[PDB]
């Protein structure tokens, strides 16, 4: 769970910031394409509760 | 000896060994399927679906001014955009995944539009024999990565039996050249053609 | 491997209108090398 | 416990006073997967 907790917080921390989102940084964007298609999101939701 | 812009290729893979040509059918079923050569003798594959016309190629940073925005060899490290050239429609990267085993393994298959997101690939030499700025000879081994997904399209074997997908594994391709620049007046292979002397037709069990 | 390196630098720049101060003194340096290459390519064939 | 000895150094990698980088972020994960085994085994799934 340490192990996964690390590999987790890395990518949030290589996550496009926001501001590069509201322009179309088509290279910025391909980027948060890939870390949302990696991680299901209700996968979260059950280790969040 | 060395490739060039618009001429016809077909990309054949290798897996006993195995020779698979990709092909993709259009106008109904755009997602790509494979299709064997190696067993030519008693059954001829069907090629009609296989050519692929490079009506275009880039470098990399090259076609980033075309997004903001005539025979011309080709090499390692630079940019393609592929043609079907019976269904008049581009090779591309597809959002969906006919994977459904949370592989992340992306789906090939057709597009229309002639935007420039997912309809580009870029091609890397296998070994430390070429490198970049090397022209690619006939016959080589080639990866493909996407440029907006950058996943490589490669063969997959685990949902039974082979298909073609876009996913973190690299896999060789050979381009194997079908149809350069051929001359006016004569008669090349894929020529649909009548043969006169009066037609030479069938009947509309028809044999 | 100097030629594909000068024309990339190109099209960064084919979409921008003015050039900023360090931008041309890259572009400055790699000039400056290319006119000694040549020279030094000429020297191997001024001779006959 | 091996491999958690790495990642906690490259996140002061790309990470730094609350913000991310750029330019490293854009290689970092670009030379993350081609190597996937470099991700933890059942998400490579259960």
């Amino acid at each position: 769970m340490s192990f996964y907790a690390a590999l987790i917080d890395l990518l949030g921390r290589c996550a496009p910031e926001m501001h590069l989102i509201q322009a179309g940084k088509g290279e910025a964007l391909r980027i948060r394409a890939i870390l949302r298609s990696l991680v299901p999101l209700d996968d979260l939701v059950g280790i969040i509760s | 000896q060395f490739l060039r812009t618009d001429d016809e290729v077909v990309l054949q893979c290798s897996a006993e060994q195995l020779k698979l040509c990709l092909a993709a059918e259009g106008f109904g079923n755009r997602l790509c399927f494979l299709e064997p050569t190696s067993n030519a003798q008693n059954v001829p594959p069907d090629l009609a679906i296989c050519c692929f016309t490079l009506e275009q190629s880039l470098s990399v940073r090259a076609l980033q001014e075309m997004l903001a925005n005539g025979h011309r060899t080709l090499l390692y490290g630079h940019a393609i955009l592929l043609r079907h050239a019976h269904s008049r429609m581009y090779l591309s990267c597809l959002t969906t995944s006919r994977s459904m085993t949370d592989k992340l393994a992306f789906d090939v298959g057709l597009q229309e539009d002639a935007t420039g997101e997912a309809c580009w690939w870029t091609m890397h030499p296998a070994s430390k024999q070429r490198s970049e700025g090397e022209k690619v000879r006939v016959g080589d081994d080639l990866i493909l990565v996407s440029v907006s997904s950058e996943r490589y399209l490669h063969l997959s074997t685990a949902s039974g039996e082979l298909q073609v997908d876009a996913s973190f594994m690299q896999t060789l391709w050979n381009m194997n050249p079908i149809c350069s620049c051929c001359e006016e007046g004569y008669v090349t292979g894929g020529h649909v053609l009548r043969l006169f002397h009066e037609c030479l037709t069938i009947s509309a069990q028809r044999r | 491997r100097l030629q594909e390196s000068i024309s990339d630098f190109y099209w960064y720049y084919s979409g921008k209108d003015v050039i900023e101060e360090q931008g041309k003194r890259n572009f400055s340096k790699a000039m400056s090398v290319a006119k000694q290459v040549f020279n030094s390519l000429t020297e191997y064939i001024q001779g006959p | 416990c091996g491999g958690e000895r790495y990642l906690d150094f490259l996140r002061f990698a790309v990470f730094v006073n609350g913000e991310s980088v750029e330019e490293n972020a854009n290689v970092v994960v670009r030379l993350l997967i081609r190597k996937p085994e470099c991700f933890g085994p059942a998400l490579r799934g259960s």
